[PDB]
């Protein structure tokens, strides 16, 4: 058996690459992860051997740690490799871009001496680039998932635009739910305080997943955050707080000035 | 039944069909069978009433 | 007319959306920028009408800011949308990262009340990520162009993933030639050690852009750099010099502790 | 250029690339690439092989 994992872009049928769509062309089963049921009946016409990891979320009210939720899946995926069928992994977006289900199968199939491999696809990053007319070599770009970075020491630099991934589960520290709560993101207002203003504009940036719709660019102060409607798929872009300082040190080194720059 | 789906996966991936759509976007939905309803979810940007639509 | 610019990504015909090659296929006109000659020729197959932006490149060592180049490679570029053209830019990897003139044919075209548009696409930092099987989401992700981090004080989270795009040509501008890589390289290598160690194993990548081809992983110490032989398509990757700390801080306003983390 | 036409092909097609991984060689011969062609792709010199198309 071997492993490969694709992603299928953000974007209904057009967005994924031709060589990711040959994939799962000619894969003897796919295990899928996609945004809705119009996606999920476009891969079914690609190709009929289908699972579903979204069966592996809970369901029926039962309470489930996230963690077990993606091992699940994970065993799903190897089962078949190790069975000895041409598996393709099909996820939304990038299939390693945020993303541990693709990583874990792929480590733990090759250390079971297993092919696997990862395609690039399109992640939500580079379709927010493409939305908001935003070139990330302008000014630079980080991102961290909005969790990590009030559990763990993050500092962020507030001259480059702030990427805050998964920011409507930010500071849901049980992994269960798929929303946080208001004080939650109270406490991430204050925290991010220390680098940016109350009234500082950022943007709840949501791209669309169906060509008929329109991406969610959704401007507030940061202030505003905690009342503002956040869905699984947002993410929260920061723009920059302060302006750019010369490396005085470096540019005498390099011997350039600020005359030549900008 | 309907042909919500086939409809947005053929706009999704036909650059031609594309620019006809955002040319005139109620006519090229007509022109693909799409009910009244449908087209007002579409216009209106309800995309919760346009998954229930197409029979989830 | 018209414009849409479109990203063919860095492998060979295989990498680039379904959409944006039907976004080719039907256009009147397409300017393209791409990595060899194996692409180009794939590109002519795909449409005949094809004018080659790399021809506006400085050549026989002639004077021409790079800022003259991208001006006349859009002045190019619009000229065909203004004579009513259904135009199509062509740019390898995703076209609105590290690519000015998209940008500014998109900013010139809006401005004089045409259509334009940027579809995304898979770039360098997309095939690094599943290239060397690293998820920007483990410890967080900075990219910056390493001019950028010489000239202007950009402190970065050495926990996180930390790209250098365009290594190459890091700290060079017009006057003052240190085309010494070697001397460059070393006040980057100096200004990075205020975080790093001098034997902190740092990365060349460069992905491959030929289907047979092998992708340049090197793997050196930081202090090494300074001789190693870098080229325009490299990117320099700094992984963590540091684990994730708790941020007892933050956990302390959540009401928790490490132990309660999901 | 049948070594144009041999990588366009590999680089979209799942299938091929799958046959190609299994055999490289088995797979470059019967799609007529020459021994230097070849030689050219397992030594990995790319430069080589921008001179045996012109480009
Ligand atoms: C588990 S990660 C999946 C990311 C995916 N692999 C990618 O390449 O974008 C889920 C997070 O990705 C981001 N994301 C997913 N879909 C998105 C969308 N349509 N628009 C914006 N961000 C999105 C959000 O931060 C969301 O919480
Ligand atoms: C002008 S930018 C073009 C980036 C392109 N738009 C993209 O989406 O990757 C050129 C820089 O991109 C990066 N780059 C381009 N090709 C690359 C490759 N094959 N492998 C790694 N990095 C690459 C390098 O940092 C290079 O200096
Ligand atoms: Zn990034």
């Amino acid at each position: 058996g071997s492993l490969v994992c694709v992603g299928t872009g953000l974007q209904l049928a057009g967005q994924i690459s031709v060589l990711s769509r040959s994939y799962i062309e000619h894969a003897d089963i796919v295990f899928s992860l996609l945004p809705d049921g119009f996606s999920q009946r476009w891969l079914t016409k690609l190709n009929p051997n289908v699972i579903n990891l979204q069966q592996f979320y809970a369901q029926n009210g039962e309470v489930k740690n996230r963690r077990d939720t993606y091992e699940q899946m994970v065993n799903a995926i190897l089962d078949a490799v190790r069975a000895g069928k041409k598996t393709v992994c099909a996820l939304y977006g990038h299939p390693g871009v945020f993303a541990c289900v693709s990583h874990m199968a792929i480590t733990r199939a090759k250390a079971e001496g297993f092919s696997a491999k990862m395609e690039p696809g399109i992640s939500a990053e580079a379709c927010l680039w493409a939305d908001l007319g935003i070139d990330p070599g302008n000014s630079g770009h980080q991102s961290f998932e909005a969790s990590q970075f009030m559990f763990f020491n993050h500092v962020p630099d507030p001259t480059t635009h702030l990427l805050l991934w998964q920011i409507a589960i930010a500071g849901e520290h049980t992994l269960t739910q798929f929303h946080t709560s208001s004080d939650r993101l109270q406490i991430l207002v204050e925290q991010l305080n220390q680098w940016y203003p109350l009234d500082h504009e950022v943007v709840i940036y949501e791209a669309a997943n169906l060509p008929i719709q329109a991406p969610r660019i959704e401007r507030l102060p940061l202030a505003n955050l905690p009342q503002a409607h956040l869905m699984p798929i947002s993410t929260l872009l920061i723009p920059p707080a302060k302006k750019l300082e010369y490396n005085y040190a470096i540019l005498a080194k390099l011997g350039i000035g600020p005359e030549d720059l900008g | 039944m309907s042909g919500l789906s086939d409809f947005f996966t053929q706009l999704g991936q036909d650059a031609q069909l594309m620019e006809d759509y955002k040319q005139n976007p109620e006519a090229v939905m007509r022109a693909h069978g799409l009910t009244d309803e449908q087209i007002n979810a579409v216009m209106t940007g309800d995309m919760e009433k346009l998954k229930t639509l197409s029979g989830d």
